[PDB]
């Protein structure tokens, strides 16, 4: 709400950092099960892709105007995969991922990012 | 590992029956290197006699 | 082309033209031999029978360079006398190859 009215009221060129996203999954894991709600894949419930959607989907530049919003949301992949669905469903939303590598980090590569499991 | 989906059964199922193809494939391979190691042994000891003639 | 057999029956193999050297010592005719696969003597090198039953593997030791320097056991001169146990021979090539005491 505060991206949108500095980018899009008062001009100014907003990035967001939306830290730890899985545990805004879990508080909808929680709620969604405490509803008796369908679930989708592992327990997530059904209106995930949804709630995801209109958090990530608040961004970007409007047409006539001068701002700008850049988000980055960033996510602990739980079982470090693309098939999780709060990594999975993340990254259809959103345009393009930046993927980080174990294999780097052992070999004290910073920043380890892959470049093959990562695209923009 | 490998997060397991219904997709990667079927992948690892996959795996599995090519390495079983492979062993006995590469069991025929060394059927036809054991042919010829018993053509070659013979060949090698009369080479060996001639040698020891001369 | 060159051979550690015989003390002064390697003259013969000279004479041959193929070079050598002989020392009826067995340290001597190695270190001989590892200066010939050093500077490699053209490829070849033929090692009396008993007096060295496995020449190899310390050349292959001392250089895992290739096997260019070919190494064999050639015959002794007074055992070529008795006969050659090609047999034997071919047994001891076979089990060294697979383990197996297996006889063709």
């Amino acid at each position: 709400t505060v991206a949108e009215y500095l980018a899009f009221e008062h001009d100014y060129h907003v990035l967001v950092i939306l830290t730890d996203m899985t545990n805004y999954c879990e508080a909808l894991r929680e709620i969604g099960a405490a509803r008796e709600e369908i679930p989708g894949r592992r327990g997530y419930p059904g209106y995930m892709y949804t709630d995801l959607a209109t958090i990530y989907e608040r961004a970007g530049v409007v047409e006539g105007k001068k701002g700008s919003v850049t988000q980055i949301p960033i996510l602990s992949m739980p079982d470090d995969d693309r098939t999780h669905p709060i990594p999975d469903l993340t990254g259809y939303i959103t345009e393009g991922q930046i993927q980080l590598s174990r294999e780097l980090h052992r070999k004290g590569i910073y920043p380890p990012i892959d470049p093959l499991p990562s695209l923009s | 590992q490998v997060s397991p989906t219904r997709m990667n059964l079927l992948q690892r199922r996959g795996q599995l029956r090519l390495a079983q193809k492979g062993v006995d494939l590469l069991k025929k391979k060394r059927d036809a290197l054991v042919a010829e190691f018993f053509g070659l042994v013979r060949e090698a000891m009369e080479a060996r006699k001639a040698l020891d003639q001369a | 082309m060159a051979v550690i057999a015989d003390p002064e029956t390697a003259q013969g193999f000279r004479l041959a033209g193929l070079e050598g050297y002989g020392a009826s010592s067995a340290e001597e005719a190695q270190s001989l031999l590892e200066t010939l696969v050093e500077r490699g003597g053209y490829a070849l090198v033929a090692v009396d029978e008993a007096l060295l039953p496995d020449p190899e593997r310390a050349v292959e030791r001392l250089m895992r360079g290739r096997d260019l320097p070919v190494l064999l056991p050639i015959a002794g001169l007074k055992e070529a006398f008795q006969g050659h146990d090609v047999e034997g021979y071919m047994r001891e090539l076979v089990r060294k190859t697979i383990g197996f005491d297996i006889k063709l």
